[PDB]
């Protein structure tokens, strides 16, 4: 139609995406295992009228060439992988990591994804699952017999059996590290996959190789600062209302053009 | 029994302006 | 007319369903034993203007065929059986369930209605009456020498009388199951009536056969979540409003047509 | 008449088409599992008057003959089988799908429809039904004496019978994947049906051969953008003032012509 209502058609959809996204961050506060996200943007094209060099004279030159240029493509949304606070549930079955490192789970595929997030459950064939019938890889399973749970730091998880006084080690929980933590891309229930942009998975122990540590008790709290996301809500909001002005204005453009 | 005194008042006033669309969406 | 005021049409009539429901759900705080509605909705036809397959030439299979469609029609108003939440009247006189379970009521035309609302009375006859003469199923008559009515969470109501020291059994309050709660089709006074759809009524003692119990002097609030209801109602009313900006869009389409 | 006067018709045409669809993708938010639809266009004849090839001297070539040219016939509407925003809606009857696939209906006439939407429903013999009684497929009956129904991320669905401390299996609710999501033929009711544009249907449990996963207790809002949608009518409004102004053109010219 007009290259202007393009122009801010994307500027809108722009805005639409940040405004989606610092939603997203707001909703899930006090949410345990919650990374907050980044909406970060990219110029489109810009249509060459006159060249920035294309010499006019043969000793001119005509500096700054004329070029109008279109869109606010959003290239990412970038999510930071930073470390939550832990606070006190005091429920023996919900464990915090420190550090970088994942819990690695199967998929009913056979295929593994990976989450930020101890808070387990025990099914009804004694496997540790978290949050929608997740085996843990590698798989750890709970002895009936077995009065209470306790997870070490080390990853080394030991249950009570009933007379016997000794921690018989049940399983070894092992972290993953990942040289991209951003290059995770998630499938919902907060657990995100790899891809070619995460890099290859490293596993290792808890604490050893850079990776985490595994506190029991304790949840991870959303890293989510209230204040910071409602000061990029208001700047969101007000790059908002001038970019539905500017659709207005060429919207009235063409309402006098046509009644010419 | 406070709270349904104003929380009750803003829901037999909020519950009529729904049906007759004077909406604000926003002072709620 | 305009294919498109027809289409934005049924989304206003959706809209406005939705809207009324929506109302109807947050007039109803504070109504004892009331149950949350829930609108489904559903597309009507889609006018198929090219086939979706239709080889066009030999070799050539014309992928995604044009289909222009109309319509939102809402499909079903759903009536979500949850349990509600108890609260203390200090009252002998309301009796409210947990669980399955309808209190079962001759209407006085011999058909038995369901009402999950034990706010009883005692008429002048002796009789058990429910908010307009609502006689229970079975008969179970007051006698007027008897002092306090207890109906212990087993369902069996027991009176005491003067002088005797012992709570004469003096009849048995049951609750009715059904197969699917939500095809109950109610006709008002928080009263709903036998449908095919709901399933042959099963009528059982309280407790038993996967029922509810009753607890003497609680009244079971509504089920209905103030917060929900306010961000549903601030979803459609943006709905509502694109809808009418989609009629307005339409009609000055047209009005310019003819200005022609 | 003019040829000036049929391209602006199929000019009109053309737009009208734009807002049907548009009317169509904004009048069906809130519906779920509803895919956004977009409508493509096509040029139609170009009626050449001089070669562009067709040497004028024995040397020069003519470049870029005279061609006129016609009409903008709308191709195709394809739709965006995207996944849309997963919502809680808390209920266990509602499923929610996260990634690509389809459930399965057989439709009374005997013939497979797929719907992607778990607004689920038990009928009075117990069945899963989806708003309107269509019967999932495989068939899932859910014993009478069942108190709670959950189904598992990986589609198996298993109810707590009364009595019983065992949630017994009793049905896998299976998916089905296409080639080819956008050559479905839309039939209303939120179902679509096969047709040699979108090829074999390939049923697989969830998770499974690309297929996504269920979740229960979400509800797949539609994918509509309300402010591309918004500025879409603006768009296409202008758009269709600009071609009525074109046929006024003509019928003033055509008015002077006859008055001559």
């Amino acid at each position: 139609m007009i290259s202007s209502l393009w122009i801010a058609k994307t500027g809108l959809d722009a805005q639409q995406t940040n405004m989606d996204v610092i939603a997203n961050n707001l909703a899930n506060v006090s949410t345990n295992g919650f990374k907050r996200q980044r909406a970060v943007f990219e110029d489109l094209l810009y249509q060459t009228i006159r060249q920035p060099g294309a010499q006019s004279s043969e000793q001119t030159t005509l500096p700054s060439g004329l070029q109008i240029g279109t869109g606010v493509r959003p290239v990412a949304t970038e999510r930071l992988h930073s470390q939550g606070n832990l606070s006190q549930t005091n429920n023996s079955k919900d464990v915090a990591i420190k550090g970088q490192g994942f819990f690695q789970v199967m998929l009913p595929d056979g295929t593994s994804a990976y989450t930020r997030d101890g808070s387990f459950q025990v099914d009804q064939n004694g496997q540790l699952v978290t949050a929608g019938g997740f085996q843990v890889q590698p798989a750890i399973t709970i002895p009936a017999n077995a009065l209470s749970i306790t997870i070490g730091r080390d990853g080394v998880v030991s249950v009570t059996q009933q007379g016997q006084a000794a921690p018989v080690q049940v399983g070894q929980l092992n972290l993953t590290t990942f040289m991209n933590d951003t290059g995770l891309e998630s499938i919902g229930e907060n657990l995100y996959i790899e891809t070619q942009s995460s890099g290859a998975p490293n596993e290792s122990t808890p604490g050893l190789n850079g990776a985490g540590l595994l506190y029991q008790g304790y949840v991870e709290t959303s890293n989510v600062n209230v204040a910071e996301e409602l000061v990029n809500m208001i700047q969101v909001q007000r790059a908002y209302e001038i970019n539905s002005k500017a659709v207005s204005t060429t919207d009235q453009m063409l309402q006098k053009l046509t009644q010419l | 029994d406070l709270q349904s005194s104003f929380l009750t008042l803003l829901v037999a006033q909020l519950k009529n302006q729904d049906p007759t669309n004077p909406l604000q969406n926003n002072e709620l």
